[PDB]
């Protein structure tokens, strides 16, 4: 039988993973400080990877890839994409972004240079600053740079795809699981997190309409769809009925390509293929879709939460492919993205 | 010719010492009788191998080495072994009861009584030296003698020979081949005391060697003999630049100069390829060089990809030409995750000896045309400190076994004092390799 | 690395005699002291327990009792003639199952004669590592005089290791009414003056003989069981494995007072079977259930030709499947040694040595019998009649109760 | 991609590759600490022997 620990209680996904392992009967939960485990559901910060893989006669597995933070912090991702030969700045699917430091390694000057080339040509100059709180959408760099009070200034997508009825923008979230063999698995069920407010290009002040976070939106809500969560069957039907196309063709192909590009770029840096311990990890990818049905990467979440409807299925998927493949027990829900 | 004196302390140091000097004799064509047919200088000479061997009038070549253990079981084997006639009895020093895996007993209680005798024997060797470069110190981290007496000796050597350089070869404790529970204590205690006296320390983790022995030489339960035979190959590769004509690492001070930009961060990681079983029935320059960046070939299990380099040296033996090395480096520079500190250039110092690696007859390591040892100062080795410090913390929180140390005259304060220094060391590594 | 062996009282001498019977066979020595072995591996550490005389090997053993009975019995059956005749030290009074007599009165007049024999054996030791005593805590001589010997040996050899094989009172089987007094007073001494104490219980020894293993067991059967264990725990000391009493104690004893060990033995059985047996409660010789506490440390010794890679698999398996029973805060607290020479009649064997907090059950059991009698001062006059003060009883009781709570502290940590 | 300091000999050769540019206690103090520990031992043994004499 096998043993595991729980480093971070606040995790909704692995809280569910925890129960289903215990339920199998063949898994024992030791106390967090007990170093005689096979699986570690670790903390989000300063996880001690250095101590893993040194207990004799114990195959150890951890639910995080050391170094995956290169992808999952917004300053890191920008730096990664700009400097990686693989991305090669040949990333047409990532919004023009710049890394700015508060006056309190920086590219504030090149940002202004691009901002001004844009305003000479009368091209749309709306940008977004980020690092529910701490975001400002402005059509002018002065209003962007007095938020200087590490941040990322990113070109705002002024022509997003808007759902009808409602004239409302949305975000897509994909869940991706990478196992110990660095197989890339895409959860077939994504979710669209919707705005319940019609989009308005004249007013960026009222942020909620512009933003799609379930947090901000919470606070019309649930009028078009429940909890502003449209899943893939409905959205695919919408695309067919409204734009005479499918989710697979118009959007999913681009999503799979982006997921592949990101994870294959960092694979030689984080792979545990020839290590003394091994890693798997669940990621949440966030995308936005413009009106020409082009997909843009917004952010990668290293510690993602799931949608209530799907907490059951996804957490079972993790136990099956990511955990039981290392520690066997006594119509896949994943799409395998090959290399 | 500038001489080098080797000091082997405790069971681990002495037994590895045996393997090294056996291998040295094979590499130089010195026989167990001490005669060296190729050496036509007799009872004399300035040659490079003379840095490790002195010569008697009868043409006997004698190791510039001292063996010291607090009990006689291990060194008595040297006294009666195949290469027994190589050493003068002066050289082998034994006490009669050991330090019982107690740092305090080795450093204070027994160290005080045998330190003078040991220094006097070392002095005898130094007196035979025209120019003395320094010492090479072999010991375990976990033994009472290996930890406790070595740290005492290092302090005294700093006094007696202030100018001279000191290099350690240290055995990191591994539970698979260790019978002592208190090793974490002895390791951070000896590391604390010995830190400001060591110019460069090469750590070898028994866990790494054990695994390399099981998986590459297909040995189910390696013995010390197996582990030491392998360790001596790494040690030989490291010291070959002293015993042979070369221009890279010819004097002990080059090691610190080339590998250590910071005094406290003087623990280079070693990696060795190829390791192939004699049984089993080849690797190009680019292949063995690329192997050096594989965790499974490292003397310490850690992940350099998540650390920063400060220096890197490649030590080749056997057939290797410079253009091949440059080529291999270029292809690796592309594929693998190698990063250096901002204040250091991203470069390699390379040494090539034409003599291929030697192997003990009847051993497990098959002879290799080409072999390479990489020495890199990486912040990733700090993983080994954290591992060791954690085990320390677990026991010291309950003061487990602490009474054995206080009872030998140590203060509980020295425990915390040592632990604090280790904590500072960990931070030093973090500041340097993490952004 | 010489050890001096002392056996005291009837139980002490009977068990001690069987021990020398067993290891003499292992080192191939015959009842005259002559060596007739096939291997030179037998004599490489034979000095640890024997003196060389001359082509004859003599046990460095000292036999002690307050009555001549048991000593005569030792001298009668083989290997009775191997012992140095001037190492028999006996009186004539006996101790009448009275700890006070053994410790203070009858024992005190005999104790100097023992120390002279101890001193003469010690001077022919190139470097004495320490002493081992075999005795019982129930009676008067082994318990009372035995702990007196330990105290006086500690005074003259304060830097040497003192180990005991101590037979403790049984949960349900007793043949001495005043046993809780003798045991509690002994434990008080043991806690302070020994480095390691192996706890032996006769009921446990009997159940093993009666159930697992041989109907109608006798003391000879129980004594043979103890000897097998004693042979096992000392295998590393007299064969080529690195190692000595002090190194053993350093790794087995995290806290000075908590040095009471539960010994175990196993067993055509296989390795994996050996390993799961030696950890079983019914293989325990101290009638305490390891499942009622946690292991501070564990030493296992395997004897014979066997796959040592397989043995390490088995050792790790068992801990991993029972990590709840080992303390987390003592990393790698389970150790294993292997010796290639097997005990006689067995292809392979395994000896278990556990430092478990479960041993607190023994002392709290001793404590509850002691307090039952002492609260009514029952049979106390036989002890105060030899000069003892009641306060010495109160102190012994308090110390052992302290011992119990310390085991509980680390069991929960 | 530069190579420099190529020293060469019968035995072998050495050189450097660069891929990118950058951007004690006295004998008395030891004696004192060894003697202090010895004194703490002597003291502890003294207490034991006093305790035993009692
Ligand atoms: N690689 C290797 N490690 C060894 C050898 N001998 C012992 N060790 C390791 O060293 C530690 C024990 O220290 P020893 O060197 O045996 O101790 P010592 O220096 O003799 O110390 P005392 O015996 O306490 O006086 C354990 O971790 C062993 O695994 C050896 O021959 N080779
Ligand atoms: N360039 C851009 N153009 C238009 N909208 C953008 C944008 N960048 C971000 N957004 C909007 O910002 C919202 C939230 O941004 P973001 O996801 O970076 O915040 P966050 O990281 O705190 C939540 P999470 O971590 O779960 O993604 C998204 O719903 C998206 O609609
Ligand atoms: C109450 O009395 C106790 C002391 C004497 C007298 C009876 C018996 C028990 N006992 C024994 C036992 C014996 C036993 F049978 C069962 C047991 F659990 C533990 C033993 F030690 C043996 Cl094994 N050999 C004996 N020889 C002489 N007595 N004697
Ligand atoms: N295991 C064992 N126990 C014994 C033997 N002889 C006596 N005992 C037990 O020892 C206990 C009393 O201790 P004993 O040695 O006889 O008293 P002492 O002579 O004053 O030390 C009683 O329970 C006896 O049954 C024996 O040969 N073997
Ligand atoms: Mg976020
Ligand atoms: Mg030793
Ligand atoms: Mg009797």
């Amino acid at each position: 039988m096998y043993t595991f620990v729980v480093r971070d209680e606040n995790s909704s996904v692995y809280a569910e993973v925890s129960r289903l392992l215990l339920a199998t009967g063949q898994w024992k939960r030791l106390r967090k400080d007990n170093p005689r485990f096979n699986l570690m559901l670790g903390e989000r910060n300063r996880l001690p990877f250095g101590r893993l893989g040194h207990e004799p006669g114990l195959v150890q597995l951890v639910n995080y890839y050391r170094g995956a933070d290169k992808l999952c912090r917004k300053a890191s991702l920008v730096k990664l994409i700009k400097t990686s030969p693989e991305l090669s700045e040949s990333c047409t699917w990532f919004p023009e972004s710049y890394v700015i430091y508060p006056t309190n390694t920086d590219e504030r000057e090149v940002f202004l240079a691009a901002y001004n080339r844009r305003r000479e040509g009368r091209e749309g100059n709306v940008w977004i600053a980020k690092s529910g709180e701490g975001i400002l959408i402005s059509s002018e760099a002065s209003e962007l740079l007095d938020f200087i009070d590490v941040h990322v200034i990113q070109k705002y997508l002024e022509k997003p795809l808007l759902l009808e009825p409602g004239h409302r923008k949305f975000d897509i979230r994909s869940w991706v699981l990478v196992d110990h063999l660095y197989n890339i698995y895409l959860y077939r069920e994504g979710v669209l997190r919707t705005s319940s407010e019609p989009y308005n290009s004249a007013n960026f002040q009222d942020k909620t309409c512009h933003l799609t976070n379930h947090c901000i939106q919470k606070e019309n809500y649930g009028r078009y769809e429940e909890g502003n969560e449209m899943f893939f069957e409905e959205f695919n039907q919408y695309l067919m009925d409204a734009l005479n196309t499918t989710l697979e063709n118009s959007i999913l192909l681009q999503i799979k390509h982006i997921i592949r590009s990101c994870l294959m770029c960092i694979e030689p840096a984080i792979s545990t293929k020839h290590l003394h311990y091994q890693s798997f990890q669940l990621f949440g990818f966030d995308f936005m879709v413009d009106e020409e049905l082009k997909v843009w990467l917004i952010e990668v979440n290293g510690a993602p939460a799931c949608a209530q409807k799907l907490y059951a299925e996804l957490c079972q998927g993790i136990v099956d492919v990511a955990i039981s493949s290392v520690f066997p027990l006594a119509t896949s829900i994943f799409i395998k993205l090959h290399h | 010719m500038r001489e080098c004196i080797s000091i082997h302390v405790g069971q681990a140091g002495v037994q590895i010492g045996n393997a090294c000097w056996e291998l040295y004799c094979l590499e130089h064509g010195i026989q167990p009788d001490g005669q060296m047919p190729s050496d036509k200088t007799i009872g004399g000479g300035d040659d490079s191998f003379n840095t490790f061997f002195s010569e008697t009038g009868a043409g006997k070549h004698v190791p510039r080495a001292v063996f010291v253990d607090l009990e006689p079981t291990v060194i008595d084997e040297v006294r009666t072994g195949t290469y027994r006639q190589l050493f003068h009895p002066e050289q082998l020093i034994t006490g009669k009861e050991d330090a019982a895996n107690n740092y305090a007993r080795g450093h204070y209680t027994i160290g005080k009584e045998i330190i003078d005798l040991v220094l006097d024997r070392i002095r005898k060797l130094a007196d035979q030296c025209t120019g003395l470069q320094g010492f090479l110190v072999f010991h375990s981290f976990g033994g009472g003698t290996g930890s406790g007496f070595t740290s005492l000796l290092m302090e005294r050597l700093s006094v007696d020979y202030g100018k001279k350089s000191k290099l350690e070869f240290s055995i990191y404790p591994a539970p698979q081949v260790s019978t002592a529970v208190v090793e974490p204590y002895n390791s951070i205690l000896t590391t604390h005391t010995t830190l400001e006296h060591s110019d460069c320390a090469f750590m070898v983790d028994n866990e790494a060697i054990y695994d390399i022995c099981r998986r590459n030489l297909d040995i189910e339960r390696p013995t010390y003999t197996n582990l030491n035979r392998l360790i001596s190959q790494i040690v030989s590769s490291i010291t070959a630049s002293l015993r042979f004509d070369g221009a890279l690492n010819v004097d002990l001070t080059e090691f610190q100069t080339n590998l250590v930009p910071y005094p406290r961060i003087h623990f280079p990681l070693a990696t060795y390829a190829p390791v192939i079983s004699a049984e089993k029935a080849q690797l190009s320059v680019a292949e063995i060089t690329n192997a050096c960046f594989e965790p499974a070939n490292q003397m310490v299990k850690c992940d350099p990809r998540h650390g920063k380099y400060m220096a890197c040296c490649l030590l080749y033996r056997g057939d290797v030409v410079p253009k091949d090395v440059n080529a291999a480096i270029a292809t690796i520079k592309t594929k693998r995750s190698i990063q250096f500190v901002d204040w250091c250039p991203t470069g390699f110092k390379v040494g090539i000896n034409y003599q291929p690696p030697t192997v003990v007859p009847g051993g497990d390591l098959a002879k290799v045309q080409r072999a390479v040892c990489m020495l890199s100062n990486t912040t990733a080795i700090a993983e080994a400190w954290a591992r060791l410090d954690h085990k320390f913390d677990l026991m010291y929180a309950k003061r487990a076994f602490v009474h054995w140390y206080v009872g030998e005259g140590m203060e509980e304060g020295e425990f915390s004092e040592a632990r604090e220094d280790m904590a500072a060391l960990e931070k030093d590594y973090e500041e340097v390799g993490v952004d | 690395r010489e050890i001096v062996h002392i056996q005291a009282g009837q139980c002490g001498n009977q068990i001690g005699a069987k021990f020398w019977e067993v290891i003499s066979d292992e080192h191939g020595i015959d009842p005259t002291g002559s060596y007739h072995g096939d291997s030179d591996l037998q004599l490489e550490r034979i000095n640890v327990y024997y003196n060389e005389a001359g082509n004859k090997y003599v046990p460095r053993a000292i036999l002690v009792d307050l009555e001549p009975g048991t000593m005569d019995s030792v001298r009668s059956g083989p290997f009775g003639q191997i012992f140095r005749p001037d190492n028999f030290v006996f009186g004539q009074s006996g101790a009448g199952n009275n700890w006070a007599k053994g410790h203070y009165t009858e024992g005190a007049e005999l104790v100097d004669s023992v120390l002279d024999v101890v001193r003469k054996e010690s001077e022919s030791c190139d470097c004495l590592q320490g002493f081992q005593l075999t005795h019982s805590l129930g009676g008067g001589t082994g318990s009372g005089m035995g702990t007196l010997l330990i105290s006086k040996i500690r005074e003259e050899y304060p830097d040497r290791i003192m180990n005991t094989f101590s037979v403790m009172p049984s949960p349900k089987v007793s043949d001495t009414v005043v046993e809780p007094y003798n045991a509690t007073l002994s434990v008080h001494q043991l806690v302070e003056n020994t480095d390691e104490t192996y706890c032996i219980d006769n009921e446990a020894l009997y159940d093993i003989c009666f159930r697992t293993l041989l109907t109608t067991p006798t003391y000879g059967d129980l004594n043979h069981l103890v000897s097998a264990t004693m042979s096992g725990v000392t295998t590393c000391l007299r064969f080529p494995g690195q190692a000595d009493l002090r190194k053993l104690a350093v790794n087995m004893v995290p806290f000075p007072r908590l040095h009471f060990f539960m010994p175990g033995f196993a067993p055509a059985l296989t390795v994996p079977e050996l390993t799961q047996q030696m950890f079983d409660s019914k293989n325990m010789m101290a009638a305490c259930d390891p499942r009622h506490g946690r292991y501070l440390t564990v030493a296992a010794i395997f004897r014979g030709r066997m796959s040592m890679k397989e043995v390490d698999e088995q050792m790790l398996n068992v801990q991993n499947k029972n990590s709840s029973y080992f303390v987390e805060w003592i990393p790698n607290n389970v150790k294993t040694a292997v010796c290639d020479i097997p005990p006689r009649g067995l292809k392979m064997s395994a000896t278990f040595i556990g430092n478990s907090t479960a041993i607190q059950e023994l002392f709290k059991r001793i404590s509850e019998q002691f307090t039952a009698m002492f609260r009514r001062k029952a049979f106390l006059h036989w002890y105060t009649g030899e000069g003892m003060d009641e306060m010495e009883f109160t102190e012994a009781e308090s110390n052992m109760n302290d011992l119990v709570s310390e085991y509980q502290q680390y069991q929960d940590a | 991609m530069e190579v420099i300091e190529l020293n060469k000999c019968t035995s072998g050769q050495s050189f450097e590759v660069i891929l990118k540019p950058p951007s004690d206690p006295s004998l008395e103090e030891i004696q004192k600490k060894l003697e202090a520990a010895e004194e703490r031992r002597k003291y502890q043994e003294a207490e034991l022997l006093k305790h035993l004499a009692e």
